[PDB]
């Protein structure tokens, strides 16, 4: 009978307190994702169509974490929600009122009186090409192309310009509205001085060396996801989750192989695995992080239905032990319950934990609020949890309290320094 | 009954003398008052409450953290012990050995014991941090074997036989909280509910 | 993987009976809480504002034990419990 | 001998008989007449509790049509405020704006305008409203340590609306006068707010508010039966409140007949409710009394458990209005409404609107903050109900299925027209 060892989950250990220099409201919850992407709090949503779409990955990437964009979805409008993150900037309006060159001087004085003139934008099949203003209509020259600004006197800013800069370009420009092109001219929106007065003020936002907000995307190991890859590589995911429900088998590790050989600095991360050799064959393959996590999901199914498993406390230590060297990260997935949870994923070695049970049913996630019986759903049912920042700062509150309770200021000396008691139930 | 500035405190007759009921197992002090305890927070601004209070004759001081280990507890501790060179203090909560001799070394007289066995046990869970209650008693008493400084087992107390297997653990004392909340002493109003008596807050 | 040792809580331990001369109602309840104070039982009530006020910590008091003044308050009434 | 007056029913032991109909659900009139002179769009009242309504969720539901009663649990000049919120409040109006004084250092103008945009200071000294500064003014460049007095328009040449002027009017004049912000004062020429073109578009349209004759929305206020509570009505009253609630838990008692006596011999034309009563007499009592409607409802619960006095919903509704006949005083169902039959019902026993609480505590408008407790959402002060203007989109859907069923175009008819049937439990 062939039992390699003995195996241990959360309610398996406690972690013990420590000497601690270290104040709770003082700890420093970033770590490295890869070596080249880091986060400012070690936690990732899971990449199900209940859990993470564009909108929930931009307020989890406002947080400190990442979102991983599901795949049970086409991809035109996949890459399109891996846009919709990095491109969001919530100062900015989208969709205001335009009119063409087209447009009947008669239609441009009905829609003055109910807009204001104080400016429409000109486009010829979304490519910005002017703006009427009131000035242009009682200064005289028909249709609006006589009236309207010129695109040479124009003062726009590019999507994806800082605010401080648009705020700079709008004062010294002298003007109260700015518009908002991209590459080839398309107008994106808009912004004055007080949109980017109310735009929501996010210090521990996950950002790109460019500022924008960083986003993941899931494919399946399967053959025939080429073009979706490609596809989102396009559209600017920042890092790539190939998951499979097996990631330790040779399909996977070769089509791993072939996808980093063709995108040499693109950010990789496989699962699941839950060995020592899973970790090395996945990191060979050349993943830049490896998730942990086969039998623990919240919804297991797997074990009683296949025997097959292992208790997340153990196969975290015994990935990370095999990872000692290589700076490439681990991350513990799925079966966290509370706080506690997750401060003990991490001081068994895990750089950042993937959650979906505790994150479904927030405003954020998808479905749509449903008031049923007598109480809020989030119907598609699954029970309203409010925001998702209000969910985060309870998780982290708990964190802190841990770490602080540990004698660990930072995630990584945790992850090294933190001791375990087992205990009996 | 006057006190130190004659002022009147009260009366005493043959027959008050005669009713007042009889304890003979009072914790009475060198001076046959009973025994108080009073407790403060190991933050800073409690300074004068201290001194308040071992001015209003407390017997023991219970400096009471939820990480008794924290450096911050053992330098409040270490200050408080050179104002009052005499004073009985008591610090927690720590789980370990190194938590007992730490809060020990600070100068504490008694060390209490009990990080995450609470009865309304919310750490843990949600901190992922605790050690259950016999180890951590175990290792704390035996850290502070030659001292002479006892340890107390604090939370988590259900019934007799837990009180029991605190002590014979090394425990001198135990706390209790969830036993003794509801007794008519304690806070609270008598208040009749549904068709059974409570302590209504 | 960093794990110190095993722990024990109520649940996992009997105490073993022994050789006894030792009448219940004649043991000694008394223990001593530091050097210079001596409990009659070894009893403390927590320091909770739910548990322990002036009054019950008289009432414990007189049983043997010491009660703790909850911290829940302003000093001018604490000092007065 | 056993004195039994009737046989007395509720809710559950009636249904509604369905008639012929040429009513569409999405097109019946929800409207109806809460007191003789102020008309709802919806017929619905909020609970004058701790729990339900405060100026926050009673704002909402004018919006939408019904009118929210403060609760009483609140100091005299605290519960005027909420009342003067409501009335006052414009989400289109920008509030809270940055402003300077004639005192203001240009040196520092420049400093807010590299945050605010030249778009406009509006320059306060004392709260008087004495001027603007934009960046047309700033031409022509500063000698050291100028002050805005110098550059500033002046008051005369203004261009402002005042507050509780219509939008379309704001639009008019904003249109016309060819600017793009413009500043909202008051009675003495205080400032109050400004508004843009963008503030009344993203203010969104609620065409069932119910407001006044001059456009603010309508809020009620409750104050209590005891002596002493003059000086609390005057301040509510003072605060231009729309309709005062005196609740007692026994209308049909002579100290309240007589503070409504005194209050009405006080204030002729303040709209005034009474409750709660639940018999033909009561209504009879508190009309003469002097209230413009009067609120039913005596154990719809525990007060029937502990006194044993009660009456059920339906008979004590119909009874009332059987009574008042002929006064144009309203009758109000309050008290145990659990879904929307139970408003349907009301309404067919007589009554001209209803009054809930349960159904309303834990709605984000509601009292209350949100906090998550194990996995849920609930209103920290209960289960969070979300969003009113929902719940009530849900009632109402269910309140027009009804009067679709029972060929009722409007309120009135269905409380004149709806036949019911008498049923047992099973
Ligand atoms: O059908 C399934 N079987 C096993 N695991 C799953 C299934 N669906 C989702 N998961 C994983 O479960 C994890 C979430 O676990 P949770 O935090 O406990 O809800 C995610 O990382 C998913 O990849
Ligand atoms: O919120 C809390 N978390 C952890 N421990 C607590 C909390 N509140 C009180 N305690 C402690 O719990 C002990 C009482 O435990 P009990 O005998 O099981 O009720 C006391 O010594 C308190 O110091
Ligand atoms: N409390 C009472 O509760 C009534 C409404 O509560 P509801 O039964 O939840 O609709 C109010 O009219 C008050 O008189």
């Amino acid at each position: 009978l062939r039992i390699a060892k003995e195996a241990l989950t959360f309610d398996d250990v406690l972690l013990v307190p420590a000497h601690s220099t270290v104040l709770p409201n003082t700890a420093d919850l970033s770590t490295q994702l890869t070596k080249t992407i880091r986060l400012n709090i070690p936690m990732l949503s899971a990449a199900m169509d209940t859990v993470t779409e564009a909108r929930l990955a931009i307020a989890l990437a406002q947080e400190g974490g990442i979102g991983f964009i599901h795949k049970n979805m086409s991809i035109e409008r996949q890459a399109e929600e891996v846009r919709r993150v990095k491109k969001h900037e919530s100062a900015i309006v989208r969709d205001p009122v335009t009119v063409t060159p087209s447009t009947k001087i008669i239609e441009l004085l009905q829609m003055a009186r109910e807009y204001g003139f104080s400016g429409f934008p000109v486009v010829e099949q979304g490519e910005l090409v002017g703006i009427v203003t009131g000035r242009d209509l009682r200064v005289k020259p028909d249709t609006v192309a006589a009236i309207m600004t010129p695109k040479d006197k124009l003062v726009t800013a590019r999507e994806g310009t800082p605010l401080e800069e648009m705020k700079a370009k709008l004062y010294e420009n002298r003007i109260e509205k700015m518009l908002v092109v991209d590459e080839n001219f398309y107008l994106r929106g808009l912004v004055t001085f007080r949109d980017i007065e109310k735009a929501e003020r996010k210090p521990n936002a996950c950002k790109d060396e460019q500022g924008r907000l960083r986003v993941g995307a899931a494919v399946g190991a399967g053959a025939g996801n080429e073009e979706r890859v490609d596809a989102l590589v396009a559209a600017g995911v920042d890092v790539l989750l190939i998951d499979s429900s097996h990631g330790h088998s040779e399909g996977v590790l070769q089509r791993i192989r072939e996808t980093r050989a063709k995108y040499p600095d693109l950010q990789i991360i496989g699962g699941n695995v839950a060995t020592a050799a899973g970790a090395r064959a996945l990191a060979e393959a050349g993943c830049s992080a490896v998730k942990v996590g086969i039998g623990p999901g919240s919804i297991c199914t797997t074990r009683i239905v296949t025997g097959v498993g292992v208790p997340q406390i153990t196969a975290v230590a015994d990935a990370v032990e095999a990872l000692e060297g290589t700076g490439i990260p681990v991350i513990a997935d799925g079966g966290i319950r509370f706080s506690g949870d997750i401060a003990k994923a991490i001081a068994a070695g895990a750089s950042a934990v993937m959650v979906g049970s505790m994150l479904a049913g927030t405003e954020e996630s998808p479905g749509e609020i449903e008031l049923y019986q007598g109480r809020s759903y989030k119907s598609y049912r699954v029970a309203y949890k409010g925001r998702l920042k209000e969910i985060i700062h309870q998780q982290m509150g708990g964190l802190r309290s841990c770490m602080g309770l540990t004698g660990c200021g930072t995630i990584d000396e945790l992850r090294t320094k933190a001791e375990f008691v087992r205990i009996s139930g | 009954v006057v006190d130190e500035n004659f002022y009147l405190r009260g009366l005493v007759t043959f027959r008050d003398i005669e009713k007042a009921e009889r304890k003979p197992n009072a914790c009475k002090d060198e001076q046959g008052r009973l025994r108080v305890g009073a407790a403060v927070g190991a933050g800073a601004g409690n300074e004068e409450r201290v001194d308040a209070l071992v001015a209003a004759g407390v017997d023991v001081l219970l400096i009471d953290s939820s990480h008794g280990h924290s450096e911050g507890v053992l330098q409040r501790i270490r200050e408080t012990r050179a104002k009052y060179p005499d004073l009985q203090i008591i610090g927690g909560n720590v789980a370990t050995a190194a938590g007992a001799r730490a809060l020990a070394e600070a100068g504490c007289s008694a060390v209490k014991v009990g990080i995450g066995p609470g009865s309304i046990c919310t750490t843990r869970i949600v901190t992922g941090v605790g050690v259950p209650q016999i180890t951590a008693v175990a290792d704390a008493v035996e850290a502070l074997e030659g001292t002479g400084i006892p340890v107390i087992a604090d939370g988590g107390i259900r019934f007799s036989g837990d009180i029991a297997k605190a002590i014979a653990a090394g425990a001198s004392a135990v706390m209790v909280g969830s036993m003794l909340a509801g007794t008519e002493e304690s806070p609270g109003e008598i208040e009749l509910y549904q068709g059974r008596s409570y302590k209504s807050y």
